[PDB]
């Protein structure tokens, strides 16, 4: 579910 | 000088495990698991649906914590409320259950069944929600459909507090250090610089609309995540949804600003989806939604958690 | 009951910064940037001539948002095309450029070669524009020859709608409360009581026409903005422009009589001119209007606005 | 060009 920048 | 602090005389209630019957399991995978159970304190006869979470490391304590602390700070009627936590082999946070789960699952179920007046109404709670927390002067960080709970169709409220963060009373900004945060979500501020705001929980909320009004669809499908902030610094944006007139649709746009104060405020964005919660057919073009209508351990001394206010 | 109010199903197209090649500048001042450039779309090969507005404050965007809105609302021949807005830093509206600029400055950088054809055709797209404006519901509360952008000497579109207004299924007229707004071409109405309507529109339609046919002379030059209001109420009106027949002149007069309904409609005024246009030198004497003509990145896959059909 | 009222 989207993550990580 | 500026403005300073006041007491946090938030309660934190501590459950004798004695006192739930998890009568059956809810989900687990990502975040331990969420058991479907009653509270039944010793004496009154009452008995309230609710969802233990279970989720055995310092880390996962130190953090199921810092989430009930929040929780246990902030009441409104379109935010989640937190019953308690139980100290066990590893902390378990009690909530009021919300029996039909979260909004994103709820449409993506009931595609065919969403009318535009449910929609509309969801988006004034939702900003009501948020708007509330913004006096709290609480970021929430993670704002999203799979974060919005349905108590049932015509009410729903906020929820999963983990990533939030509460502000100093003149504090503008959180600048957060690293870590997993999503992505598809995240206003660039957020990506580019580690910057949060209400105005970024803005930024959110309009995705959290988007996802609403395409009935569940995923934002930026396929694209990865490593390439939005791109995309985005390019000047593109989410695609107008089908039922969404320019009207709605530019209310999200609104939403997607480079420019954070240039976005709108809860405040206005719960004026605004109001009046066209009053002319619904106007603003989201819906097929049939004519005819569309969504419905709503032994009922005797069940009370939800809503109708029991312990101090 | 009344007449209700449809859906406005209108597309607000968002696009990719890195589409655009600000060629040069066109100009600045109190209204931000307006650059020239091109668009090319990935994929079609299609280059499209562009005009490209970058007016950083929360006001100016939600000002210029509320413009996108109405021009990405209507369509028609004779009003100015929205190809899209840019959300960078700050938002940029992308129009179909207008070669030759506003007719206020072309009529004056060629009072020698307007001829009287030119002339009252080009009252009669103004009239066609306005009147479908009248159709869409819309006041556009800032008709003036500097409003009006020239694609060719013998096509004309209405634009600048920084001031519009979009009425209700049966609403007569819009209050305003305050603000800057440009006294010398309104209605004795407006500038008294504030109210606009599409006869109000008509009133500066009167002021447009005798800028035209003035070769691009000053309202009431010298006159102070605050004198305006007694001189209209004393009954004084603009002068008979030296080109015009009583014919032309009569019909600014009407769109200046105190009693709006009195004021023609814009269906009225396009066959008015239309049939005045059949017999030019008959309605306007200009010298030497016998031999007056008006003139028409890499010249290949260009395509102008007016061809390049997007849904 | 023209303003205030
Ligand atoms: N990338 C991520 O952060 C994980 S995505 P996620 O798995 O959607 O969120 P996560 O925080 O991991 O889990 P959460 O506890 O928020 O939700 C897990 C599931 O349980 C259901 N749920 C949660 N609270 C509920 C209440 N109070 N009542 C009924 N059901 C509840 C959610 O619907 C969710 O599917
Ligand atoms: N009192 C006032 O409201 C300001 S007077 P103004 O400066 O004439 O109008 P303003 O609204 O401030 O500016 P606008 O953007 O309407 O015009 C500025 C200049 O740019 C040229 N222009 C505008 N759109 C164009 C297109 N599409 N193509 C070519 N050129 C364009 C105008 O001619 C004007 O001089
Ligand atoms: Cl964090
Ligand atoms: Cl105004």
């Amino acid at each position: 579910e989207i993550y990580g920048e | 000088g500026a403005m300073g602090e006041a007491p946090n005389q938030a309660l934190l209630r501590i459950l004798k495990e004695t006192e739930f019957k998890k009568i059956k399991v809810l989900g687990s995978g990502a975040f331990g698991t969420v058991y479907k159970g009653l509270w039944i304190p010793e004496g009154e006869k009452v008995k309230i649906p609710v969802a233990i979470k279970e989720l055995t490391s310092p880390k996962a304590n130190k953090e199921i914590l810092d989430e009930a602390y929040v929780m246990a700070s902030v009441d409104n009627p379109h935010v989640c409320r937190l019953l308690g936590i139980c100290l066990t082999s590893t902390v378990q946070l009690i909530t009021q259950l919300m029996p039909f789960g979260c909004l994103l699952d709820y449409v993506r179920e009931h595609k065919d069944n969403i009318g535009s007046q449910y929609l509309l109404n969801w988006c004034v709670q939702i900003a009501k929600g948020m708007n509330y927390l913004e006096d709290r002067r609480l970021v929430h960080r993670d704002l999203a459909a799979r974060n919005v709970l349905v108590k049932t169709p015509q009410h729903v409220k906020i929820t999963d507090f983990g990533l939030a963060k509460l502000l100093g009373a003149e504090e503008k900004e959180y600048h957060a250090e690293g870590g997993k945060v999503p992505i598809k979500w995240m206003a660039l501020e957020s990506i580019l610089h580690r910057i949060y705001t209400h105005q970024s929980d803005v930024w959110s909320y309009g995705v959290t609309v988007w996802e609403l009004m395409t009935f569940g669809s995923k934002p930026y499908d396929g694209i990865p995540a490593s390439e939005i902030s791109s995309i985005l610094e390019k000047g593109e944006r989410l695609p107008q949804p089908p039922i969404c007139t320019i009207d709605v649709y530019m209310i999200m746009v609104k939403c997607w600003m480079i420019d954070a104060d240039s976005r709108p405020k809860f405040r206005e964005l719960i004026i605004e989806f109001s009046k066209m919660a009053r002319d619904p057919q106007r603003y989201l073009v819906i097929q049939g939604d004519e005819r569309m209508h969504l419905p709503s351990e032994d009922m005797d001394d069940v009370v939800d958690a809503d109708e029991y206010l312990i101090p």
